[PDB]
C-alpha cells in the first residue's frame, strides 16, 4: 500500500505452469494413445493401458451430465477467491466421451431443473487470480437446458 | 526377510484438541519419549527415524529430517520423511519395516505429525496434495470429495430415505467408543441422541480437526524380549497409488488389477480392493480372520472402506452399521478407539494413531477391547484414495 | 460481396431490479429509470465472469456456426479491459483453439470499440488481407461504474461477436462512415476504475456529445450511399438505455418502426460496446432477405460509427436452427442490491487477505 | 497504383538519463551487462509535461507537415501505455493535427507490437479502398510504466512514431504481412496496475518462449508466403527494447549483423516500447536507396508478433532531399541526475491530496 | 488494490509461530540444561550431551566477536524484504560464552574496524515483514568498539 | 540379501532449464530412458523411491501417487523422500531397503527439480533450514556455503591462494564436463586460470538447472535378465544433524567418538561420522576409494575430501592445486564436470552422483578410471545437516 | 499543561505523511508554537513562583537548531541558557523525542543543583512544561557514560536516491513478485 515494503511470501507461481496448461484449462484437452485408442484426462505423458509413449492431445466432449453432485455451504471451507458465491455446487461431470470431470455448476436459473443425470455443456470462467497477478480462466459446467 | 515387532506405540491424547502452547519440535519429542519410556529403552537406542507430515507448506519448514533427528537428541541418527497426506504415518512405518527387515537398522522409530495450527487457515492449505492444476487452482478441496463420495454411494446403493439414519448410528458409534477412551479428544462427553445427531453438522460424521504427535517402535524379533513382555508383530502391510485427480475414480485404465468391480465410482474405491488384496495376500489372511480394525472416517467415507476391507458386501455397510455390527458386540469392531469423529484427526498422525489402537487392542490394553483378538487391520486413505495403506498385525 | 457470416452473443444471467439501487442511494427518480429511460432492472457480473469470459461465450457462439472454422483475424473491441497492457484478444484466440497465425489486437474507443473493430474485420477482408474476421464488442459497464453513481441503476454488461467473410454472408457490408473528435462528456483517467462524466447529466450533455456524434456519421453515410431515413428498414443506434434509439430517432427523422426491433436493453442495462452490437443482433433475429439495416453506434471522447447493411437471402436458412437473442434474454437469476455488490467487488475490503472471510 | 508509406515523423524525449545512475541507487545488476551485452547506455527521461499524446501528436504533425494541405480519413493510435482506460486518446489527437473530422478513429493495443498493429489497420483501410489514406501513431512511455528498482528500470524510455500510408508518392511499397498470437503472459500488467510487471525471471528461457518464439513463427509465416529467405532481404528491423535484441533474433532468424545495424538507433533512448519497430524502420528509410527490400517483425508480449514486408520506391530520394534523420534528432538530449528522473516521471510516493506544489 | 480480488497463496503464517519464539528472537534466549550445565541455541526440548528432559531457557551472551564474515552482494540471491540494503554483510558470531550465532553486521561506521575477531554486539532490527501483516522484528549485531 | 543397478539415467544437460515440459514429463523421460537401457518393461517395476525438494516449488504436494500414475505404474507405491540436494541419495537408500528387506524385488530410485515453475526459485530455497532463525532472517544455504568457504581458507593458511584455489577446482570441472556428452558445459572452450579467478566466485559457481533422475534397484539374483554387468552396492549411511549453522562449532547434540576437538564449518563433523558409518558398514577404508563424487559449489568441495578421507585436515586445496583430483591425480573427482560442469538439479542430484560412478565403474565414462572396482558418493543437504555417504562396487 | 484546537499541523487517520494547516512563517508559529509554549512555561513559573533567570538550563522543541533560540528569545531567556541543549544540526525534526533528547545533552554536562526548565510542543495543539533539579548523584552517573554527542558522531552518509530507497519513499507496486521484481 502506502508503506512499499515486500511482505514475506515463500511461493510465487512463474507463468510457465499455466502457460502449459493452457490446453488442457480452456479446451478442456486430454490425451489419447495412438496404439489403443484409450483416453485419459487430464493430459498424460506416458499411456495407461497399453503403457506406449505414443500419445496425442484430444479433445474431450464439452457436453455431459452429473453423475453426483454435492453442494459446498461450510463457511469453514470456504477457499481464498472463492468465498463472495455461497453455495458452490461440486459435481462430477460424465461427459458424452465416458470421461468424468471435477468441477462445478454455475448460473442455476432453475433450482428445480438441477438434479442428477441433468444435462451440461461446459463453459470458460474466471478463477482464483495467480500468484503472478494474472487473471486465471478454466472451465467450468453450467445446465444445457 | 526377519520378523519385525512393535515394542512400544504412543501419542499425544486428545488429538482432536489443539495444541497452540508447544512447537511441532516440543509435540514430536513429547510422543516419542513417552514411546520410548514404555519400551524400557534409551533414546540413543534408536538407530533411525521414519516419520511423516504433511508437507512443507504447513510450517514452513522443509527438508525436516536432520531437524528431527536433532529435536529428539538422536544425532547423528538419520531421519526419513514421508509426505503422503493422511497416511504419511502408515508410510512412515511401512518404511520402518522395512529399514528393519533389511538389516541396515536394528531399532526404529516411525511416527507422524500434524501441526496445523502454524498455518492461519490450514483448510485451504490441503488441496495443495492433490492434481492442484485441475482441482486445488479451481476451487476443488479435499471435503468435496469425500462429500461426492458420501453422495454416490447413497444414491446408487438404495440408501433413500436412510442417509441421515446411517451417518449418525456410524457417528454416534463413535462417541460411544470414544467416551471410555481417554485419549480420545471427545473423551468422558454425554453420548447425544439419534435425533439429535441426525440435526447436527455433517449428520454427526464429521471429524475433529486437531494436532498430534504419534510413534512407534520397531525392533528386530530377536531384540524384541528385552523391551516388551507382549510384542505385536507385522504380518503384512500394502501401499498402492493411483493418480490423485477425483475423476479418474470412474476411468482408471493405468491402474491394473484382476477381479475390480465392472462399475467402479467413488463408491467403490477401485484402490481400496486393490490394496486389501495386495496386503492380505502378503499377510496370509483373508477378510474373515479380522478381529478388529480401524479405518478413515468421514461423512460416509467408513462405509466405502469396510466394503473395500472385505468386511461386508457392496452396498452392504450401510445396513451393516445400522444393524450395530461394529459395536463391541457386533460381528466387527470398528475404530474401537473413537476414530477421526471421537478421538480425533490430525492428518500427518493418522496412520499411528491406527497402529497405536491396534497394537493396545492385540496387547488387551484398549479401552473396549475385544475378547481374544488375534489379527488387527488398519485401513487409510490419502486424498481420496489417491493413497491407500492397509497393514495387518498378530499379537503371536 | 462481404458481410457478416454469423454472430454470437453473451449475457450475465444475474439481474438486480432498479428499485433496489434507489432504495439504498436514493439519489434519482424511480419512475425516469423505469419509464422515461425504461430501464426496470440490469445485470450484474458474477465474480467469476469478466469481459474475457463474455467474450470468448459470444465468439464461441458465433464460431459454433461455422464447425471446424480457422481464425485469420480477432480483434477486441472493449473500453474496459482486464489487462491495460498485453492484448486480451490473443487470450480469448487461445481460448477458440481454431489456430494461432491471426491478425490480434484490442480496439478501444468507448461504446463504439465493437464497430470501431467491425470495420477492422471488414477492411481486412475486403481488402484480402485475409479471407475471414471475427470481430469481438464486449464492456462490463457495470464493473466499472462507481457505487453512489446516478447511472449505477442501469450500468450492465455483455459480449457479442460477429464474424465477418465472403461465403454464405447474412447480411451484406454495403458501406461505412466514421467521425471523431475530443468531446470529454466521459472519461476514465489511466488506473481509474470507474468511468466519470464530464459535466452533469442531462440534454445538453447529450446534444454535445451523444447526438452531435451520431448525427454527423448517419448524415455522412447517407450521403455518400445518397439514402434517406426512409430507405432503411431498421435502425440501431448506441444503447446505454431504451431510451437512448427511440430519442436519436426523433431527432434523426426516423420513424418507431424502425427503432423498436434493435430494442433489448430493457433488463440488460448499458453493456457499454455491445450495445450497437447486440441491437444489430435482435434486429438480424427476425429479419427478412432484402431489408436495408443502419447502424450508428456512439463512443464517448467522442466519436460515432456508421455502418450500412443489406440482409441477404441466406438469413432464411440461418435462423432455422438457432436460439434468438430475446429468447437469452429469457435465463436469469435475481440478486438483492448486498449480493450485486459482494458480486462486482464493490465493498471497500482489505488489501491484502489472510483468509476469504478474514 | 501501389499502396504504402508516404512519409514519417518521430517524437523522443530530449531528457536522458544515464544507465549508470539507475544502478547505483539499487545495485540490482552488472553494469557491464547492460552497457556491453544489452548495449543500452543511457535511457531517455519522461519530462512532467509529456506523455504519449504530447509526443504522438509531434510524431504525427511531423509527418502530415510533408504532405502539406492533407485531410486525415483515419487515425490509429497503437499503444499499450494509454493515457485513457476509456475513451480515445486518438480522437485527442486528431483534434489536435486540425486536419479533418470525419475520420476512422481508435485506440490499437498489443504490448510492444501496438505500433505495427495500427500500421497494419491502416494498410487495411487503404488497400480495401474504403479510405485514400490513414495515419498510424506507434507510441509508448515505458519509463513512465516500469517501477523504480524494477530490473528492467535503467533501459526503460519513450517514444513515438506516425506513418501516413497512401497512394500517392509513396516512398516505401507495403507488400504483405503475416501475424501471429497466443497466449504468453511473459509480461503483464493488469488493469489499474501502473507497473508493466514479468511473467518470470529475466533470461534466455523467457526469451525463446515469447521473444524468439512468437518473432520466429511470424518473420518465417511470412517469408513462406512470398517465398523468400533471409538473404531476399537487404535491412530487417526487429523489436528494439535493447540494441542486444535486433542483433540476437537475427542470429537466431539467420540474418547476418549487417541487415540489422541499420535499423539501430536505442543506444540513448532505451526500450521506446511500440514505437520501436517504427523508430527502426524510420532510421532504416532515412538512408535507404530506391529498391531495397525491408523485412520488419514486432513483438508484443502476452504474446503476438507482426512481419511486415516492404520495397523502397523511387520516390524515396526525393523525400530525403529536404529530410532531417532520426539519427539527427537523437542527438539532442539534456541529462539528469537519477532524483530529477524520479521527480519529473512522478515515481516519488508523495501526498493523495497535495495541499500546494511543495506543501 | 482498487479490485478487491482475493489472490492465491498457499501459505499464510500464524501469529503463533513468532509468538512462541519472542525469547529466542527478541532476547537471544537458547536453552540450558540443568543436571550437565550444557547450553544450546536456539532453544530445545531435549539436552543433546546427557538427554535429559529437565532443561531450562538459557540468556545467551549478547557480546561476542566476529568468527568469520562474508558478504552479500548478489542480486540474484537477494531475498524478499532484504534487498533494500546491498550488500548485506553476514556473518557468523561467537558469542562470549561460546556458542555461535548465524546474522548479519549493520550500521558500519568505519571499514577498517570490521575484521575477523571484531567485537560486536546484539541489537534489534526490522527483519521481513510477516505473511499476517505483523511486522518482524530479531536480532541482528553491530560492531562494538 | 545383495541389491545391484541395472540401469541408471538422467535427462540431459541438467544445469539448463527445460521451460517446454512439465515436471511429470521431466520424470517420465529419464525413467522410461532408464528402463530402455535395462531392457526391462515399466509394468515391472513393483515400487518406487523418489525425491523432490519440497511441495513449495511446484505447488505439487503429496506427489506419490502422481509419480505412480504418470510412470503408469499404478498401483505400484511410490515413497517420497524431501531432503534437500540429498533427496535422491535419500531416495536410493530407501529403495537399497526396499529390495534389501525382500519386500519389493524391483525398484526404481530417482530424484527431480523443476525450479522453473517457482517464480523466484532462490529465495525459496531457505525454507529448509532452522526456518525460524535464518530463512525468516535472510540467511539462505548460499550464505552458509560462503562462510564455510571463508573459514576454511583463512583457518587453514590459504591467504592468497584463495582465487588459485577455486579457479583450480572450478577449471578442473569445466575440463570434465567438455567431453562429457549429457553435461550443461559440454564441448565449450575451457576458459584461462586468470580468466576465472576475475570470474564470478572465482569459477566455482555451480550451474542452476533443471533435471529428472532414475536407477533402477534390484535383487541380486534377477540382475543377471536385465545387465551383463551390474554394480553392487557394497554400503550406504545417512546422518542427521540440526540445519542451524551455528549449531557445526558446538553441537554435543552429535555423539560419534573420535571427531577432531576443532569442529566448525571448516571441519565437518556430520560428513566425518557419515564417512566412517558407511566405510565400517561397506568394509572398506579410503584407501579403497578409485573415484568419488562431491557436491561442488565454492570450496564445499575441499571441506568434502577431507572429510571423506581423501586428504588430511587443510590438504584439500594443496591436494586441488597439485592436479590430484585430474583424471592422471590420485583420485579423480566428479569426472563428468560436478556441479559446475554437468550442472545440479537439487532434488535430482544424488543421482546424478550414482550414475557417473555406475559408468565409471562399468568402465563407460567418458573420463575414465581405468579398473576402477569402488566407487563412493558424497552429498551433503542443506550445510552439512543431511549428509550421504554411498559405496558402490564392481566386484 | 495546556491544549487547545489549533490545527497547525495534522496527520488524518490512514495518512502517512504529516500535513501542514497553513503555509510555513512566522505567522504559523504565533498561533501554536509560540502561543502553546508562552502558555505552559509561564504557566509553571508562576506555580513555581519563578522567573527565567533563575533557570541554569532551559529545553525546548528542537524541530530545528533556530527553535529554542527563537522562543528563548521570545520567552526572555539568554543564549547560553539554551546552548547546552542544542543537539539536532545533523539529526533534523527527531519528533518526540526532541524534548527529551534536549534535556539528555543538558544532563550530560550539568552539575548538582542546577535548574532545568523544560517546555515541549506538540502541534494539534499542546505544551508540556516540567521543571528539574539536578542532583548530588549526577556526578557519580557521568562518571561511566558515553555522552549523546559522543554517540551523535557516529554517522554515514548517503545520497537521495539511497535515502528515498532506505525509507521507502519509492512508488512501487503494491505487490511485488521478487525483490527486484
Ligand atoms: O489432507 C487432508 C484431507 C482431508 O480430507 C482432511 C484433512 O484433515 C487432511
Ligand atoms: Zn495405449
Ligand atoms: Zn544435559
Amino acid at each position: 500500500s502506502m508503506y512499499p515494503e515486500q511482505i514475506h511470501r515463500m511461493t510465487t507461481a512463474s507463468m510457465l505452469r499455466e502457460w502449459r496448461e493452457h490446453g488442457g484449462k480452456y479446451r478442456l484437452e486430454g490425451s489419447q494413445c495412438e496404439e489403443c485408442n484409450e483416453i485419459f484426462f487430464p493430459r498424460r505423458t506416458v499411456c495407461g493401458a497399453c503403457n506406449s509413449l505414443s500419445v496425442k492431445p484430444y479433445r474431450c466432449a464439452r457436453s455431459g451430465k452429473i453423475e453426483v453432485m454435492a453442494p459446498a455451504e461450510n463457511p469453514i471451507l470456504a477457499a481464498m477467491g472463492y468465498g463472495e458465491t455461497v453455495p458452490r455446487i461440486m459435481a462430477m461431470v460424465r461427459l458424452d466421451d465416458g470421461l468424468v470431470i471435477a468441477s462445478e455448476i454455475v448460473d442455476v436459473c432453475d433450482q428445480q431443473q438441477l438434479k442428477v443425470g441433468a444435462p451440461v455443456r461446459m463453459v470458460i470462467r474466471k478463477h482464483v487470480r495467480e500468484s503472478n497477478l494474472a487473471w486465471q480462466y478454466a472451465y467450468k459446467f453450467v445446465l444445457d437446458i | 526377510a526377519r520378523r519385525v515387532a512393535i515394542v512400544s506405540a504412543a501419542y499425544t491424547p486428545k488429538p482432536g484438541s489443539s495444541r497452540v502452547r508447544q512447537t511441532f519440535k516440543e509435540m514430536i519429542v513429547e510422543s516419542a519419549y513417552k514411546a520410548l519410556k514404555d519400551a524400557k529403552m534409551h533414546p540413543r537406542e534408536i538407530q533411525a527415524v521414519a516419520y511423516g507430515y504433511h508437507g512443507e507448506g504447513i510450517s514452513e519448514y522443509g527438508g525436516l529430517g536432520p531437524t528431527i533427528s536433532d529435536a529428539l537428541g538422536i544425532s547423528p541418527a538419520p531421519t526419513f520423511m514421508s509426505t503422503a497426506n493422511c497416511t504419511s504415518s502408515s508410510v512412515s512405518f511401512q518404511m520402518g519395516h522395512q529399514m528393519v527387515a533389511s538389516g541396515e537398522y536394528d531399532i526404529v522409530l516411525c511416527g507422524g505429525f500434524e501441526k496445523m495450527t502454524d498455518h492461519f487457515n490450514y483448510a485451504e492449505y490441503i488441496g495443495s496434495s492433490t492434481e492442484c492444476e485441475y482441482d486445488y487452482f479451481l476451487g476443488i478441496s479435499h471435503t468435496d470429495a469425500f462429500a461426492l463420495a458420501t453422495a454416490e454411494y447413497f444414491q446408487k446403493f438404495g440408501y433413500a430415505g436412510r442417509e441421515a439414519d446411517v451417518l449418525a448410528t456410524f457417528g454416534r458409534q463413535m462417541r460411544i467408543y470414544a467416551q471410555n477412551t481417554p485419549t480420545a479428544t471427545r473423551y468422558g462427553q454425554p453420548i447425544p441422541s439419534l435425533e439429535v445427531l441426525k440435526n447436527s453438522e455433517a449428520c454427526g460424521s464429521m471429524l475433529a480437526w486437531g494436532e498430534a504427535s504419534g510413534c512407534a517402535i520397531l525392533v528386530a524379533e530377536h531384540l524384541a524380549h528385552k523391551y516388551t513382555d507382549k510384542p505385536v508383530f507385522v504380518r503384512g502391510c500394502a501401499y498402492t497409488g493411483v493418480s490423485h485427480y477425483f475423476g479418474t475414480r470412474f476411468h482408471n485404465p493405468t491402474l491394473h488389477h484382476p477381479g475390480l468391480p465392472k462399475d467402479v465410482g467413488m463408491a467403490v474405491s477401485a484402490n481400496s480392493i486393490a490394496c486389501a488384496e495386495i496386503a492380505y495376500k502378503k499377510a496370509g489372511i483373508t477378510a474373515k480372520d479380522i478381529d478388529v480394525a480401524q479405518v478413515y472416517d468421514l461423512l460416509g467415507a467408513g462405509l466405502i472402506q469396510m466394503e473395500s476391507m472385505g468386511i461386508c458386501g457392496k452396498g452392504q455397510a450401510g445396513d451393516f452399521v445400522l444393524e450395530g455390527g461394529i459395536a463391541l458386540d457386533g460381528q466387527l469392531p470398528l475404530n474401537t478407539d473413537g476414530g477421526n469423529i471421537g478421538r480425533g484427526h490430525a492428518s500427518g498422525c493418522d496412520g499411528i494413531l491406527h497402529i497405536t489402537e491396534l497394537f493396545r487392542q492385540l496387547r488387551g490394553e484398549s479401552d473396549n477391547q475385544v475378547k481374544g483378538a488375534r489379527i488387527g487391520v488398519s485401513q487409510n486413505l490419502g486424498g481420496y484414495a489417491a493413497h491407500n495403506s492397509v497393514i495387518v498385525l498378530s499379537n503371536d | 460481396k462481404i458481410g457478416i457470416v454469423s454472430y454470437g452473443a453473451g449475457i450475465p444471467v444475474c439481474r438486480l431490479k432498479v428499485q433496489e439501487v434507489i432504495n439504498v442511494w436514493k439519489n434519482t427518480d424511480l419512475k425516469l429509470v423505469e419509464e422515461n429511460l425504461g430501464v426496470t432492472e440490469r445485470a450484474v457480473l458474477q465474480p467469476d465472469e469478466d469481459v474475457i469470459t463474455l467474450g470468448v461465450l459470444a465468439a464461441q457462439r458465433a464460431l459454433d456456426k461455422v464447425p471446424g472454422h480457422q481464425i485469420e483475424a480477432l480483434y477486441l473491441g472493449t473500453c474496459t479491459n482486464p489487462y491495460d497492457s498485453r492484448a486480451s484478444a490473443s487470450i480469448i484466440l487461445e481460448m477458440l483453439g481454431s489456430g494461432y497465425d491471426a491478425y490480434c489486437a484490442d480496439v478501444q474507443f468507448a461504446g463504439k470499440s465493437g464497430t470501431s473493430a467491425l470495420q477492422i474485420c471488414q477492411a481486412l477482408v475486403a481488402s484480402g488481407m485475409t479471407g475471414s474476421a471475427l470481430a469481438i464488442g464486449a464492456d462490463t459497464i457495470n464493473r466499472n461504474t462507481a457505487p453512489g453513481d446516478l447511472t449505477e441503476s442501469y450500468a450492465g454488461a455483455g459480449a457479442a461477436a460477429l464474424l465477418i467473410g465472403s461465403q454464405d454472408v447474412i447480411a451484406e457490408f454495403d458501406a461505412s462512415f466514421s467521425c471523431a473528435a475530443d468531446v470529454a462528456d466521459n472519461i476514465r483517467p489511466q488506473g481509474d476504475r470507474y468511468i466519470r462524466s464530464g459535466m452533469g447529466l442531462g440534454s445538453d450533455k447529450n446534444s454535445i456529445g451523444l447526438e452531435d456524434q451520431t448525427r454527423r456519421a448517419a448524415e455522412g453515410l447517407m450521403a455518400k450511399l445518397h439514402t434517406s431515413p426512409a430507405d432503411y428498414d431498421y435502425v440501431v443506434f448506441q444503447q446505454n438505455l431504451v431510451s437512448t434509439p427511440y430519442s436519436l430517432a426523433k431527432h434523426l427523422g426516423f420513424n418507431p418502426k424502425q427503432v423498436e426491433p434493435g430494442i433489448y436493453a430493457g433488463n440488460v442495462g448499458d453493456a457499454g460496446s455491445a450495445s450497437p452490437l447486440l441491437g444489430l443482433i435482435n434486429v438480424l433475429d427476425q429479419a427478412r432477405p432484402g431489408q436495408k439495416i443502419l447502424l450508428v453506434s456512439y463512443g464517448f471522447g467522442a466519436g460515432s460509427d456508421a455502418i450500412a447493411l443489406t440482409v441477404t437471402d441466406a438469413i432464411e436458412q440461418y435462423q432455422k436452427h438457432n436460439k434468438p437473442l430475446r429468447e437469452l434474454l429469457e435465463s436469469k437469476i435475481y440478486v438483492d442490491y448486498g449480493t450485486s455488490i459482494k458480486y462486482e467487488f464493490k465493498y471497500l475490503r482489505a488489501d491484502y487477505a489472510l483468509t476469504a472471510y478474514l
